[PDB]
RNA sequence: ACCGCUGAAAGCAUCUAAGCGGGAAGCCAGCCCCAAGAUGAGUUCUCCCACUGUUUAUCAGGUAAGACUCCCGGAAGACC
RNA sequence: GAUGUCGGCUCGUCGCAUCCUGGGGCUGAAGAAGGUCCCAAGGGUUGGGCUGUUCGCCCAUUAAAGCGGCACGCGAGCUGGGUUCAGAACGUCGUGAGACAGUUCGGUCUCUAUCCGCUACGGGCGCAGGAGAAUUGAGGGGAGUUGCUCCUAGUACGAG
RNA sequence: GCGAGAGCUAACUUCCGUAGCCGAGAGGGAAACAACCCAGACCAUCAGCUAAGGUCCCUAAAUGAUCGCUCAGUGGUUAA
């Protein structure tokens, strides 16, 4: 249910109580409303709120039309949160109290094209024991003659990164709303600068 | 092979369709019957006959007539059913309706009773289980006994209140 | 051919073997690439036939 | 010198799966969609008529056979085996099961798949497609 | 697997022959990721609108909304 | 007119005749620890010493250190220790040249993927107008391991 | 296939006797399939009958008839 949209700024280190709590810092800040799903409107329950500001000289006729319609103003980006209402708009008070355990989606920093070490974590091969251009290679990638084949999904050299990731149960540190700051314990995927969408736990501990 | 149907007056077995009802004075009661079996009340009392006498015909027969004889005493007479506890301080009680098993596990066992029937307590080692049809009863203090099946060594559990469990003897 | 015969026979309430016999029984000697094309062509005609071999048959 | 038709007509007819066998059902929807019953017939074109299926929900089956009539699909990864039983195809997604047994029925080059289009499964009692106002046909062995 | 409820054939009994309940790290769902080329191609919000061309020139041109090309970069990336 | 052959390495994935872990009947099952049998293949199944080892014995752990298939899986993926070319030696056989599935030291393992298959990433067209965005999830993939301690409770059980 | 030896009354085994087929045999059947079952193709035909084998849909042809059997998907592969 509950979630919002904002940024990564940066990792720092703080303290509550007497131990050194890792927090990694997010601005969510204040969403508006834009679009309300419902049923009867679109078949299934969710709300679309926007987050980053956006000038008019790059809006698009129609984007300028869609934003206009619910009288909002617009923004670089909009997302969707099934199953969510209250009225107005959204900011990460009240969404969150410090305690809280929170779902951060991210982007993963993007690696290119990697092998099969750096990707799957493959065991490589023998830096030194007569190996003959075979110290990073994958190896073997099939049987024999059955099933004269390779399987599906089977695991080689590709694009690492640039993923979509949710890191599950981050600890809601600190909040300083109106400053739209939520301090949060541990690491969310994507670089600084990067979006990130902050929601309920998944799970019920 | 079984047929008379001894019906109290407070009956009103409406054999219409394959749905031969019975009404009574503990609350009325709904039973399905095969309907190519055929059954009706032929004077003071009731009775089911059948078509063919082959084996199949045999089978269905006495099963819908017992099934008809206990809709028969359950809106009459009445259901129950009696339980003991025994073991080194087991007990019970009641919450509402809720039967309050305290049977040696680190943390008990309540029971919610399904719509028909009524739970009871006397002396908090004994627990009854009473009502309208029988077959619930039957299929609910089930759940009650097998909450501690009577152990093989020391009888300790819920049984029927002159059961005679076995012993085995250990040591 | 075949195909064809099958279909119009059974539009009339008759399977094609039925109709067949039917047919050799009243004597009526048609190719069936000539039924098919009865049946395909000209509804009332093949019904027609349709009938007198039902007669044929009972 | 023997007839070669043409494609004129568009023919709609409503099905109610209600209560009947399936692979009965599934004869009567294959053979109308064919175009076996059709005097003309003409095998290297489409002329099957298009079928509405109504109540496939309700479809009947001769037990035990629900809970032992199991469906295979298989993904091309390993361990890729993935089976259903007809008891729950039918409560996940009935449509599926007639719509199984039907294309099973129909011939499995590029005309039958284009045949498989001309079916329209709808579980339950009623459908969307009364602009083509089909004629229904009953359930019968003829 | 196993445990039982009611219960005949077989007056007894029986978990079953009609029926009913309890039951695993397994099954289906729930978790996270991809996903309408799901050619069966889905839904919603929005923007542009009803132009020009002697059919010797029955399909194109100039356009709108909107993009692309090109430049400078990037926590994106072999190229794209 | 060549289907490279032991073992290791690397990479997996399958069967279940289940090593662990989960459920259950029986027990010559008091409890605890077991034995055996039935259901169960989700996941997991350690590091070393000796030998070319497969295996097997040993050290030290573990919930467990499962058995097999996949050309005794996998050399256009690596090794090249074993074996089976030419050298040399021992033992043995042979008058000899030579020999042995005896031992021993030595001894070249072929830069370019065309198609299928696989991982990634674009271009085209399609989806009955041309566009910008937001999306339902048919269907598919990943994931699925376990110890120890504590409370319950020094309670049920047990003469202890 | 039948008759024997050898073989483990094993082998898509080996060696003889015997019939047929393949070899050197197309055509229908047995999903596919030298050999099995039907059957020996001079050529043309948008003609009729049959064989083995078949007549729910893919697939030509009775969702045939009547008296039964099995309810186990036995059917759709083994034994004490
Ligand atoms: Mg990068
Ligand atoms: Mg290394
Ligand atoms: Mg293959
Ligand atoms: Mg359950
Ligand atoms: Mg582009
Ligand atoms: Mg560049
Ligand atoms: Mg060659
Ligand atoms: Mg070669
Ligand atoms: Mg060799
Ligand atoms: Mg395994
Ligand atoms: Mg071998
Ligand atoms: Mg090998
Ligand atoms: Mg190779
Ligand atoms: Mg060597
Ligand atoms: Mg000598
Ligand atoms: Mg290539
Ligand atoms: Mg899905
Ligand atoms: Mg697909
Ligand atoms: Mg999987
Ligand atoms: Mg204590
Ligand atoms: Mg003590
Ligand atoms: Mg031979
Ligand atoms: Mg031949
Ligand atoms: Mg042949
Ligand atoms: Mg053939
Ligand atoms: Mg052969
Ligand atoms: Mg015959
Ligand atoms: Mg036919």
């Amino acid at each position: 249910m509950k979630g919002i949209l904002g940024t990564k700024i940066g990792m720092t280190q703080i303290w509550k109580n007497d131990r050194a709590i890792p927090v990694t810092v997010v601005l969510a800040g204040p969403c508006p409303i834009v679009q309300r799903k419902t049923a009867q409107t679109d078949g299934y329950e969710a709300v679309q709120i926007g987050y980053a500001p956006k000038a008019e000289r790059k809006v698009n006729k129609p984007m300028q039309g869609h934003f206009a319609k619910a009288g909002v103003a617009p923004t670089r980006i909009l997302r969707e949160f099934r199953g969510f209402a209250p009225d107005g708009d959204s900011v990460n008070v009240d969404i969150f109290a410090e305690g809280e355990k929170i779902d951060a989606t991210g982007t993963s920093k993007g690696k290119g094209t990697q092998g099969v070490m750096k990707r799957w974590n493959f065991a490589g091969g023998p830096a030194s024991h007569g190996s003959k251009k075979w110290h990073r290679r994958p190896g073997s990638i099939g049987q024999r003659k059955t099933p004269g084949r390779v399987y599906k999904g089977k695991r080689m050299a590709g694009h690492m990164g640039m993923e979509r990731v949710t890191v599950q149960n981050l600890e809601v540190v600190e909040i300083r709303a109106g400053e739209n700051l939520i301090l949060v314990k541990g690491a969310i995927p994507g670089a600084n600068g990067g979006l990130v969408v902050l929601r309920s736990a998944a799970k019920a501990s | 092979g079984k047929q008379p149907i001894a019906v109290p007056s407070g009956v009103t077995v409406n054999a219409q369709d394959g749905v031969f009802k019975v009404k009574g004075p503990k609350g009325e009661l709904t039973v399905p019957y095969n309907t190519e079996l055929t059954v009706r009340q032929d004077g003071d009392q009731l009775l089911v006959e059948r078509p063919s006498d082959a084996q199949k015909h045999r089978a269905l027969h006495g099963l819908t007539r017992t099934l008809v004889a206990n809709a028969v005493k359950g809106v009459s007479d009445g259901y129950t059913i009696n339980l003991e506890l025994r073991g080194v301080g087991f007990r019970a009680k009641l919450t509402g309706k809720a039967l309050e098993m305290n049977i040696g596990y680190s943390h008990p066992v309540i029971i919610e009773p399904p719509a028909g029937v009524t739970f009871a307590v006397p002396e908090p080692t004994r627990i009854d289980v009473s009502g309208i049809d029988k077959q619930l009863v039957g299929q609910v203090a089930a759940n009650v006994r097998k909450v501690r099946k009577p152990d093989a060594y020391h009888g300790k559990g819920v049984r029927f209140v002159g059961e005679q469990i076995a012993l085995k003897a250990g040591k | 051919w075949i195909q064809r015969i099958n279909a119009g026979a059974r539009l009339h309430g008759m399977n094609y073997s039925t109709f067949i016999n039917g047919l050799k029984r009243a004597n009526i000697d048609l190719n069936r690439k000539v039924l098919a094309d009865i049946a395909a062509r000209e509804p009332e005609a093949f019904k027609a036939l349709v009938d007198a071999s039902r007669n044929a048959r009972q | 010198k023997t007839y070669i038709p043409k494609n004129d007509e568009q023919n709609w007819v409503v099905v109610d799966a209600s209560g009947v066998p399936l692979g009965r059902l599934a004869t009567l929807i294959a053979s109308r969609i064919r175009g076996k019953h059709r005097p003309d017939f003409t095998p290297n074109m489409i002329q099957g008529d298009f079928v509405v299926v109504i109540n496939a929900a309700q479809v009947a089956l001769t037990g035990k056979k629900l809970d032992d009539k199991v469906y295979t699909r298989y993904t091309g990864y390993q361990g890729g085996l993935k089976t259903e039983t007809a008891r729950e195809a039918l409560s996940k997604h009935p449509e599926r099961v007639i719509e199984h047994a039907v294309f099973g029925m129909l011939p499995k080059g590029r005309q039958g798949r284009a045949m498989h289009t001309r079916l329209k499964v709808y579980a339950g009692e009623t459908h969307p497609h009364s602009a083509q106002k089909p004629q229904v046909l009953k359930t019968q062995p003829l």
